[PDB]
This record gives structure tokens, C-alpha cells and sequence, in this order.
């Protein structure tokens, strides 16, 4: 028995991060405090770094 | 939100327990003015309930 490597190619990770750091429906209004959280998620995603919340999405 | 009925219900329950020696339940329907914790944000999940809450007077007034 053996286990394949669990890594992923980079473009999949970038696509997941970009979707996770935004609101993908039109006409939807969100709280300010939540807007800062999503913006910080994008901050990390563009720098190629993940916090604990982003790893669960990925 | 009407204290003068709360007092009567509590009095009646106290009399029932002495007269019949059974259990009795009193339900106080109210609301939660702040979030679950003092340092908490309740608008993330219940926006319209708390929009309605911050337009309502306290009972003491």
C-alpha cells in the first residue's frame, strides 16, 4: 500500500483563493467588518500565503 | 414588555405550587439587546432583527 502525494498545482490554489476572498453574487450587500476580512484574505492570497481559514477552503 | 402582567403570572404560579404541589413553568418572552458576549458583533448573522432592536425603547422608560 502507498499514498499519492497530496500537493496541488499553483493555479488551482490561486483560483480557490480568489473565489474565497470575494462575494460571487451580484446585488449583495455585506457588513463593513466582513468587508475588511475579505480584503485581508485577498491581501494574503496575492502574497502567496495562507492563514488558517484559507487552508480549509483550499 | 408589560411588567404588570409578569407580576400577576408569577404570583399565580407561586399560588399553584402551594395549592397542588405540582411543577409549573413560566416563559418570559424577551429579546437580547447586545451580542452573546459583551465584545461581540451580532449583525453578521441577524441583521434585520437587530435593526429592529435598535429602534425600541427599554422597558424602564
Amino acid at each position: 500500500m502507498s499514498c499519492p502525494s497530496t500537493g496541488l498545482t499553483e493555479d488551482i490554489l490561486t483560483h480557490i483563493g480568489n473565489v474565497a476572498s470575494s462575494v460571487p453574487v451580484e446585488n449583495f450587500t455585506i457588513h463593513g467588518g466582513l468587508s475588511r476580512i475579505l480584503k485581508t484574505r485577498g491581501e494574503m492570497v496575492k502574497n502567496r500565503t495562507v492563514d488558517w481559514a484559507l487552508a480549509e477552503y483550499m | 414588555d408589560d411588567p404588570e402582567a409578569v407580576m400577576y403570572v408569577c404570583k399565580v404560579a407561586a399560588e399553584w405550587r402551594s395549592t397542588f404541589h405540582k411543577d409549573v413553568v413560566v416563559d418570559l418572552v424577551c429579546y437580547r439587546r447586545n451580542g452573546h458576549n459583551e465584545m461581540d458583533e451580532p449583525m453578521f448573522t441577524q441583521p434585520l432583527m437587530y435593526k429592529q432592536i435598535r429602534k425600541q425603547k427599554p422597558v424602564l422608560q
